[PDB]
C-alpha cells in the first residue's frame, strides 16, 4: 500500500523491506516512470513525442523494462497501458525472483567480520572497482572451484573496464570478499617509492544495496514462471509497436530485430544473462538522459565515467542538484531554455585535435 | 556385527595400530588433510606444553587451505592449551 | 605522480588565466625520475587536466622521433589502452638531443650514449636491478 | 468478514445458554462452547448462577473439537501412552512455520542442490495432538480455558540428525508427572518424536490447571533424581550401604572398598494428599567407576514403600554422596547479544501452522471470558522466535548446532509488543554451550526465560608428541584443577609403588641423577619390577630377550638414572610426563564440560597414546604410564649404544622449502630413498609434518649427515638423473664415513637436527620389535575397555591416517602399509565375524 506509505511517512516500512526486490523492482519502475512523466509534462510533450525526440533507449538490468515501455508509449491516453505493462513485468520478476532465491539471515559472525573490515553488510551483489575483468574472473573461478554448483558466484554487471559486479549467494560473495581482502593492499599504503610493476594492486570492493542476486544461476528457475505469468496477465512487447531502438543489456543488439519474444528476452536479461554495459554503450549519441534511481550515485554518473572524453554529456534527469565539476548535467539542464541547457561535453579528439 | 565382536575387532585393530605406530612413519600430512578438509574442523585444540602441532596446523592452513577457508567461510580457530587457555575455557578478559 | 598532477591542477584553477605547461614525464625518462608509469597516471588524470583550458599537456620521458611521438600527438595512444583518444599539446626530448653537435658532451661520452641500444617502455623498470639498455638506476645523495 | 461470536438465549425456563462460537477451526466449521447458567428469579440479588456440573467436560469437548481430530473420548487412562498420528514434513509446512515464527535461517529455506531442514520448534507442530491430549483425561480434570503453559523444552537425543523435509515422524506422548499443587495442577508431558523407528527428540511441556484440586488418587510424579556419587573410604561406609535394603548388588561379595559408586535413580511417587505420598518407589542402576573412568553397573537401587513422607534413598545419597551436576558454569557469563523481536499483530498465522487453535490467542471474547489482558499471543510462538534468534546468534545460524532448548513462559505476551532478549553463554554441558536468555517486554518485565544447549563448532583434539617437555610441565594445572591433581596423583602413586620414583618430582625438579634404592621389602619389590623389565625383539624369526637394567640383580642395593642436564628430557621420563600432562589437561577440560561428544582426535607419536587414554579411555592412568614408561625405557636398549651411552642413530628436521622451490615431497622422498639404497645405510622419512615445509628423517647419524650434506649441495647448485644424484650421494658419504661413530649432526641450511633423540623411532629399523611390543600392548590394553563408539569416526591413527572405522577396507589398509598375520586372518575370516 504505497499511497498510505507516502501520505504517512511515520508508518512506512523499514528500509530492508523496501529494498526487498518484490518492492524495489516495481517501485524503481514507478520512480523511473514518474521521472519520465515529469519531464514530458514540464516540457509540454506527450510521452510518444518525447520518445520520438529520444534517439534511443536502454536500461541497466531493471531499467530495460522502463526503456521498452517508454519506447512503446504513444500518448497520454494510452500511457497508463504501458505503465501497466512495465509495472506488471517488474512486479512479477521481483516476486518470482524472491521466491526462487529469498533472503536469509546471514551468520552474525560473517556480518561482524564484514563490518569490522570496513565493509558494508553482505548482499547478493558485490561491486568491485579498479580491477580488470580477467582479474575479477580469476578470483571468481578460484572461489567457484571450492564452492558447489548451487552456491556459485558469477559476474553479473560488467559496468566498465575497471568496474564489475559479481552476483551470487551473499555467503559466497563474502568468501570472495575474504579472498579479495587477502589479495588487496591497504588504501593508505604509500607506494610512491616502489616501482610501478612491483606495486601491489589496490581496488575497492563494496556490497551493493540489493536483496536478490540478479543475473545469476540462482534466479534462473524463476524465468519460466515469469514468462508464463506474463502470458497469463498478458504483457507483450512487439517490435512493430516499439518505434525506437532499444539496446540489449547482454549483446547491445536492438530488441526490435530479435526473432524471439522481447518480454522473454528482457526477463533473461534481468535474471539470467549479465549486463555488458560497455557493449550496450556503443550507440552514437551526444546526450544521455538518466532516469534511474540514485541521482548522483545512479546509472548516469557511471555512464558518464565510461563515456568521458568522447563528447557525450550525461544529464541526471531524476535529481535537482549542482555538479561542481559540471562534467554531467542535472534535471535543470533538460528544462533550461538558454544556452545553459545546451551543454556539449568535451570531445578530446576534436577539441584538442 | 554383534557388539562384542565389534569390540574385539576394534581392540585388535587399535592394538595393531599402536604396535606399528612406533615402527611406521607418522602420516600427519594425511591426518591434517583429514581433519581440516574432510571434517571441516572449525576449532583445533592442541593439548601440549608448547604450540607445536598448533603451529603445524596453522602452517598447513596458510600453505594449502587459504582459498578453501575463504570460499567456505571456515573460521579455523587454532588454539593451544599452553597459550590459548582463555579461548579454550571461554574465559574472556573483561 | 597523481598528487603532483593534482597540485598542478590546483595551481591552474587558482590562476585560470595564466598558462601552465604541465610537462608530464614518466619514470622511464632520463636523469632524475620517479617510479610512476608514463601512461596510467595520464589515463587517470587527463580529464581533470583538460577541465582547465589554461593547462597545456606536454609528454616526455622516452621520445626521440616523430614516429613514436605521432600517436601521442593524435591521441590514438589511448586507443590501445581502451580509452578515448587523448591528444597531447606538446612534447619534450631530453635524452635524444644529448648527442647533438651543439651540446658540450665529449666525443667519447657521445659514443657511449649512442652505444646505448635502449629498451621498449614495458621493460624500462629493469634498470632498477640491472643495466637494462645500457642504462641503470642509481641513488643520489 | 463478520461472523457470529456469541449467542445468548434461554434453553428452558431457567437455563441461560451463552454459546461462545469459535469460527477459526480445523475444518472451518464453527464450534460452539455452550456455557449454561441457572436463572433463579427468587434470588433477586444474584439470579444468575454458573452451572458447574459438566462445565469442564463441555470446555474439554470444544477444545478437543478445535485441537484433536479424533472421536471425542475422555475415558482413557492417563498412565496409558498416547500415540499421535503419523505426520509427514512438507516443504510448504516448513515454509509457513518459518515465516510465521520469523525463522530466517538458511537451513530451513529451500536452496538448490541441498536438502531443506525443519526447525527444532517444528516438533511441537508434529506432536501437539498428543502432548495436548495428555492433559485431557477426566482423571486429570481442570478448566482448559484456565490452562497456562508453564514451560516447553526440546532435547535432541545424541546422534539423531535434525528434522528434514519429507521424513515421517511419529509422536509418543506420556504424562511424566501430574501433581495437585495448592495453586493448581501441574501436568508434565514428554513427547518422543521418532523417525524410521529410531527416536529423534523429546519435547517436554508443563501445563498448569489453575484452581483447587484434591483428587490426589489420580496424581503421580516420576522424577529422574540427579546422579549421586559416593566414595567408599572405609568399611563403615560399606556397612551402612549393606544395611540398606534398597541397596542391592548382583555380586554380594563385590569389593566396594576404595571404589566410587554412582547412583542414577528415578523416583515414582503416588500422592495420598498434598504432603504425604501414598506410595514411593525409587529404582535405578548402581555402577562402579573403573580405573578407566568408566561407570559399569554392579548393582541396583530398588526401594518400594507405601504411605511415607519422603524418599529416604535420595536423602541418604544427598547427605552422604555428592551430586554430579552435568552443567558446569563458567567463571563469568559471556554476553552474546541483546536482540529486539516483535510479536505479530495477529496470532492466526502461527495458530494455523502449529495447529494450536486455542481461542484465547485469536478471539477477543474467549480471552475476555478467560480474564486475560487481551488476545494474548502464543507462548509457543515466543519460544520459537527466541530460538530462531538463539540459533542465529549463539549458533551462528546453524540449525544442527542447536541440541537443547528449554523455555519458561513466566508472563503473558500481547500482540504488537517489543520483546528484548539478552543472550548469555553461562556454561557447558557435555561439550555443548549452555546459553541462558531472558526475554523482557516493553515494561521491563520478564516474559520468557530459558536455556539452550548449543553444540560447539567442529572440534579436533591433536595431542603433541615428544620434544617440548620442560620443567614445570602441567604444574599450574596440577595446582588449580582437581581432575589434573587426580590424574597426576594416580600416576605418581603407581610410579612410586612400582619403580620407586615420583614423576611429579621429576617434572617439578628435573633432577640430573635419580637413585632408586632397593632396601627393605618395598625396595626388593621395586627391584623385582626393575629386573622384570625386558626388551623383546623377534629378529630373523628368533625372539631375543635383552634385559633393561642389566646391572640390577638380587644383590643390587640401588640403581641410578643418569642424565647430562636433566632426567625429564629422557624418553623413560619425558614420555610419561608429557602423556600425563596432556591427559591432565584433557581431564580438566572434561570436568569443565568442554569436550564435544562428536569431537575428533589425533596424536603425534606418544601423542596418540595420550589421545586414546583421553578421548576413548581405552586404558587407565596406571596402564597408560606403564606402557609409556616401558616404551621409553626400551628405547634405551633399542639401539646399540657405546660405552658413553650414545648411539649411531638420530633424526633431522628437513625443510624442503628452504633448499629450493622445486623441491617437493616427492623429490625429497626420492633423494632420501636413493641416499639410503646407494650408500647402504638406513634412512627414511618418519614424520610427514607440513607439505614441502616440515619433515623428519630418521636413521643413522652418519647417513643423516650425508642427507644434510646432499641437500646443502642441492641448495648451492640447481636414470641419468639417478646417476648424477648417486654421484652427489657418493661424495657426501665418502666425506661423512670417516667421522667417528658418536658424531654430531651439523645444522644444514634446511636440515635442523633434533636434540635429545638417539633412536630412529617411526622407522623400519624397529620392525623386529613390533610383535613383542604388540603383546605388551595387549597385556596393558583390555578388550572390554575399548569403546567402538568412542573410537569410530573420531580417532585418526598415524599408521592409517584416516578416521577409525572397523571395516574391511580399513583392515586391508592396515596391511597395505604394514602386513601382519592377525590382520590377514581377520580379513580372511571377515564373513564369519560379520555373521
Ligand atoms: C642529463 C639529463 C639531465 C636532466 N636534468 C633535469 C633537471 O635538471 N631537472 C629536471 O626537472 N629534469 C631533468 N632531466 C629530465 C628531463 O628533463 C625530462 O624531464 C625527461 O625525464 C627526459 O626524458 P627522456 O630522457 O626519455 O628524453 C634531465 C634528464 C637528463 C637526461
Amino acid at each position: 500500500n504505497i499511497l498510505e506509505w507516502l501520505e504517512n511517512p511515520s508508518n512506512t516500512p523499514d528500509k530492508d523491506y523496501l529494498l526487498s526486490i518484490p518492492i524495489s523492482c516495481p517501485l524503481i519502475g514507478v520512480i523511473q516512470l514518474a521521472h519520465y512523466v515529469v519531464t514530458a509534462k514540464l516540457l509540454g510533450f506527450t510521452p510518444g513525442e518525447l520518445r520520438s525526440y529520444l534517439k534511443g533507449a536502454t536500461g541497466h538490468a531493471q531499467g530495460l523494462v522502463t526503456a521498452v515501455a517508454i519506447a512503446e508509449t504513444d500518448s497520454w491516453e494510452s500511457f497508463f497501458v504501458s505503465v501497466r505493462k512495465a509495472i506488471t513485468v517488474l512486479f512479477f520478476i521481483g516476486v518470482r525472483c524472491y521466491e526462487a532465491y529469498p533472503n536469509t539471515s546471514l551468520p552474525p559472525s560473517i556480518l561482524e567480520d564484514s563490518l569490522e573490515n570496513n565493509e558494508g553488510v553482505p548482499s547478493p551483489m558485490l561491486s568491485i572497482s579498479n580491477l580488470t575483468q580477467e582479474q575479477v574472473q580469476d578470483y571468481v573461478n578460484k572461489t567457484n572451484s571450492h564452492l558447489p554448483a548451487g552456491k556459485q558466484v558469477e559476474i553479473s554487471l560488467v559496468n566498465g573496464a575497471k568496474n564489475l559486479v559479481v552476483s551470487g549467494p551473499p555467503q559466497s560473495l563474502y568468501g570472495l570478499n575474504l579472498t579479495l581482502r587477502k589479495a588487496k593492499a591497504p588504501s593508505g599504503l604509500d607506494q610512491s617509492r616502489i616501482p610501478f610493476s612491483e606495486r601491489k594492486l589496490k581496488f575497492s570492493n563494496r556490497f551493493l544495496p540489493v536483496a536478490s542476486p540478479f543475473h545469476s544461476h540462482l534466479l534462473v528457475p524463476a524465468s519460466d514462471l515469469i514468462n508464463k505469468d506474463l502470458v497469463k496477465n498478458n504483457v507483450s512487447f512487439n517490435a512493430k509497436d516499439i518505434q525506437i531502438p532499444v539496446y540489449d543489456t547482454f549483446d547491445g543488439s536492438d530488441l526490435r530485430v530479435l526473432s524471439g519474444s522481447i518480454s522473454e528476452r528482457i526477463v533473461d536479461c534481468i535474471i539470467r544473462l549479465p549486463v555488458k554495459w560497455e557493449t550496450t554503450t556503443q550507440f552514437k549519441a551526444t546526450h544521455i538522459l538518466d532516469f534511474g534511481p540514485g541521482g548522483a550515485s545512479g546509472l548516469g554518473v557511471l555512464t558518464h565515467r565510461n563515456k568521458d572524453g568522447t563528447g557525450v554529456r550525461v544529464i541526471v534527469a531524476g535529481t535537482l542538484d549542482i555538479n561542481p565539476d559540471d562534467d554531467y548535467g542535472f534535471k535543470q539542464e533538460i528544462f533550461d531554455v538558454t544556452s545553459n541547457g545546451l551543454k556539449k561535453n568535451p570531445n578530446w579528439l576534436e577539441e584538442y585535435h | 556385527m554383534k557388539p562384542e565382536v565389534e569390540q574385539e575387532l576394534a581392540h585388535i585393530l587399535l592394538t595393531e595400530l599402536l604396535a606399528y605406530q612406533f615402527a611406521s612413519p607418522v602420516r600427519w600430512i594425511e591426518t591434517q588433510d583429514v581433519f581440516l578438509k574432510d571434517f571441516n574442523t572449525e576449532r583445533v585444540v592442541e593439548i601440549g606444553p608448547s604450540p607445536t602441532l598448533a603451529g603445524m596446523a596453522q602452517r598447513t592452513l596458510k600453505n594449502k587451505y587459504e582459498s578453501y577457508d575463504a570460499a567456505l567461510s571456515l573460521h579455523r580457530e587454532i588454539l593451544c592449551y599452553s597459550k590459548d587457555a582463555k579461548e579454550i575455557y571461554y574465559t574472556p578478559d573483561p | 605522480s597523481i598528487d603532483a598532477i593534482s597540485q598542478v591542477i590546483n595551481i591552474a584553477k587558482a590562476h585560470p588565466n595564466f598558462p601552465i605547461a604541465l610537462q608530464w614525464t614518466g619514470g622511464r625518462g632520463g636523469g632524475h625520475h620517479s617510479f610512476e608509469d608514463a601512461h596510467t597516471p595520464m589515463l587517470q588524470m587527463y580529464s581533470k587536466i583538460r577541465r582547465h583550458p589554461n593547462i597545456m599537456l606536454i609528454f616526455g620521458s622516452g621520445f626521440g622521433s616523430a614516429d613514436d611521438t605521432y600517436p601521442y600527438l593524435t591521441g590514438e595512444w589511448s586507443t590501445k589502452f581502451d580509452y578515448p583518444p587523448m591528444p597531447f599539446d606538446g612534447f619534450l626530448f631530453g635524452s635524444r638531443v644529448m648527442i647533438a653537435k651543439e651540446v658540450k658532451t665529449s666525443p667519447d661520452a657521445k659514443k657511449c650514449i649512442a652505444a646505448c641500444t635502449g629498451v621498449p617502455d614495458d621493460k624500462w623498470e629493469q634498470t632498477y636491478k640491472k643495466p637494462t639498455g645500457g642504462i641503470v638506476t642509481v641513488r643520489s645523495e | 468478514e463478520l461472523k457470529p461470536t456469541v449467542i445468548l438465549k434461554l434453553l428452558k425456563e431457567n437455563i441461560i445458554q451463552m454459546e461462545m462460537i469459535e469460527n477459526r477451526t480445523m475444518d472451518g466449521k464453527p464450534v460452539s462452547l455452550p456455557l449454561l447458567y441457572n436463572f433463579n428469579p427468587d434470588n433477586g440479588f444474584a439470579p444468575i448462577s454458573e452451572v458447574m456440573e459438566d462445565r469442564n467436560q463441555r470446555i474439554k469437548e470444544m477444545y478437543w473439537k478445535l485441537w484433536i481430530d479424533e472421536p471425542f473420548n475422555l475415558d482413557f487412562d492417563p498412565r496409558d501412552v498416547i500415540k499421535g498420528k503419523d505426520f509427514e514434513i512438507t516443504a510448504k509446512e516448513v515454509y509457513d512455520f518459518t515465516h510465521a515464527v520469523g525463522n530466517n535461517c538458511e537451513d530451513f529455506v529451500s536452496r538448490p542442490d541441498r536438502t531443506m531442514l525443519a526447525p527444532m520448534d517444528f516438533a511441537i507442530v508434529v506432536g501437539w495432538r498428543a502432548i495436548i491430549k495428555a492433559i485431557f483425561p477426566n482423571t486429570v480434570d481442570g478448566d482448559l480455558l484456565k490452562l497456562v503453559h508453564l514451560s516447553n523444552g526440546y532435547k535432541m537425543i545424541p546422534g539423531a540428525k535434525p528434522l528434514q523435509v519429507g521424513d515421517v515422524v511419529s509422536t509418543t506422548a506420556v504424562i511424566e508427572s501430574v501433581v495437585n499443587q495448592p495453586t493448581g495442577k501441574i501436568v508434565d508431558v514428554v513427547g518422543t518424536l521418532s523417525r524410521n523407528g529410531k527416536p529423534v527428540m523429546e519435547v517436554t511441556s508443563s501445563f498448569f490447571y489453575r484452581g483447587n484440586y484434591t483428587d490426589f488418587e489420580n496424581t503421580f510424579q516420576k522424577t529422574v533424581e540427579p546422579v549421586y556419587q559416593m566414595h567408599i573410604k572405609t568399611s563403615k561406609d560399606i556397612a551402612v550401604l549393606r544395611s540398606k535394603e534398597w541397596f542391592q548388588l548382583d555380586d554380594e561379595d563385590f569389593d566396594l572398598l576404595n571404589k566410587t559408586l554412582t547412583f542414577e535413580t528415578e523416583t515414582e511417587v503416588t500422592f495420598k494428599n498434598a504432603n504425604i505420598f501414598s506410595s514411593v518407589k525409587c529404582f535405578g542402576p548402581i555402577k562402579v567407576e573403573l580405573p578407566t573412568k568408566e561407570t559399569v553397573e554392579i548393582g541396583i537401587v530398588d526401594y518400594e514403600a507405601g504411605a511415607s513422607h519422603g524418599n529416604p534413598v535420595v536423602d541418604f545419597l544427598k547427605r552422604n554422596g555428592s551430586t554430579l551436576e552435568q552443567k558446569v558454569n563458567l567463571e563469568n557469563p559471556i554476553p552474546i547479544a541483546v536482540l529486539d523481536s516483535y510479536t505479530p499483530s495477529t496470532n492466526e498465522p502461527y495458530a494455523r501452522v502449529s495447529g494450536d487453535l486455542n481461542p484465547i490467542h485469536v478471539s477477543r471474547h474467549f480471552a475476555s471470558y478467560a480474564n486475560l489482558p487481551g488476545t494474548i499471543t502464543h507462548g509457543m510462538f515466543s519460544s520459537a522466535s527466541v530460538r530462531a534468534l538463539i540459533e542465529n546468534w549463539a549458533a551462528d545460524s546453524v540449525s544442527s548446532r542447536v541440541r537443547g532448548y528449554t523455555c519458561q513462559f513466566v508472563d503473558m505476551v500481547l500482540p504488537n509488543t517489543a520483546l528484548k532478549t539478552s543472550i548469555q553463554h553461562v556454561g557447558m554441558i557435555n561439550g555443548r554451550k549452555l546459553i541462558k536468555f531472558e526475554t523482557r517486554n516493553e515494561d521491563d518485565v520478564v516474559v520468557l526465560t530459558g536455556e539452550a544447549e548449543i553444540e560447539q563448532p567442529v572440534t579436533t583434539f591433536v595431542f603433541t608428541g615428544q620434544g617440548s617437555q620442560e620443567q614445570g610441565m602441567g604444574m599450574d594445572l596440577y595446582k588449580t584443577s582437581k581432575a589434573a591433581q587426580d590424574v597426576w596423583n594416580r600416576a605418581d602413586n603407581h610410579f612410586k609403588d612400582t619403580y620407586g620414583f615420583s614423576i611429579l618430582d621429576i617434572v617439578i625438579n628435573n633432577p640430573v641423577n635419580l637413585t632408586i634404592h632397593f632396601g627393605g621389602e618395598k625396595g626388593k619389590r621395586i627391584r623385582e619390577n626393575y629386573s622384570a623389565m625386558i626388551f623383546e625383539t623377534i629378529v630373523d624369526g628368533k625372539l631375543k630377550t635383552e634385559k633393561i637394567f642389566k646391572e640390577i640383580n638380587e644383590h643390587s642395593t640401588s640403581y641410578t638414572f643418569r642424565s647430562e642436564k636433566g632426567l625429564l628430557s629422557a624418553t623413560q621420563f619425558t614420555q610419561p610426563a608429557l602423556t600425563l600432562m596432556e591427559k591432565a589437561a584433557f581431564e580438566d577440560l572434561k570436568s569443565k564440560g568442554l569436550i564435544p561428544a562428536d569431537a575428533t582426535f589425533a596424536g603425534h607419536s606418544l601423542g596418540e597414546y595420550a589421545a586414546l587414554a583421553s578421548l576413548a579411555d581405552v586404558m587407565s592412568i596406571e596402564s597408560l604410564v606403564e606402557v609409556v614408561f616401558y616404551a621409553g625405557m626400551t628405547m634405551q636398549v633399542a639401539v646399540p649404544r657405546d660405552e658413553l651411552g650414545r648411539s649411531n642413530y638420530g633424526m633431522i628436521a628437513i625443510n624442503p622449502g628452504r633448499v629450493a622451490a622445486s623441491f617437493s615431497q616427492e623429490a625429497l622422498q626420492y633423494v632420501v630413498e636413493r641416499v639410503g639404497k646407494r650408500t647402504g645405510w638406513l634412512v627414511e622419512i618418519v614424520n610427514y609434518n607440513v607439505e614441502n615445509q616440515q619433515y623428519v628423517a630418521a636413521g643413522d647419524l652418519r647417513a643423516l649427515d650425508t642427507v644434510t650434506n646432499v641437500l646443502n649441495f642441492i641448495k648451492l647448485q640447481k636414470e641419468e638423473v639417478e646417476g648424477h644424484l648417486f654421484e652427489i650421494i657418493d661424495e657426501a658419504s665418502k666425506k661423512s664415513a670417516v667421522k667417528p661413530r658418536p658424531l654430531k649432526l651439523e645444522r644444514g641450511f634446511a636440515c635442523i637436527p633434533l636434540v635429545g633423540i638417539s633412536v630412529p623411532f617411526h622407522s623400519t629399523y624397529l620392525m623386529n620389535g613390533v610383535k613383542p611390543f604388540k603383546s605388551f600392548l595387549k597385556k596393558n590394553i583390555i578388550k572390554e575397555n575399548v569403546k567402538v563408539a568412542r573410537l569410530a569416526g573420531k580417532y585418526i591413527p598415524n599408521l592409517t591416517a584416516k578416521p577409525f572405522q572397523v571395516t574391511k577396507e580399513y583392515f586391508q589398509d592396515v596391511y597395505d602399509l604394514t602386513g601382519s598375520e592377525p590382520i590377514k586372518e581377520i580379513i580372511d575370516n571377515w564373513e564369519k565375524y560379520e555373521q
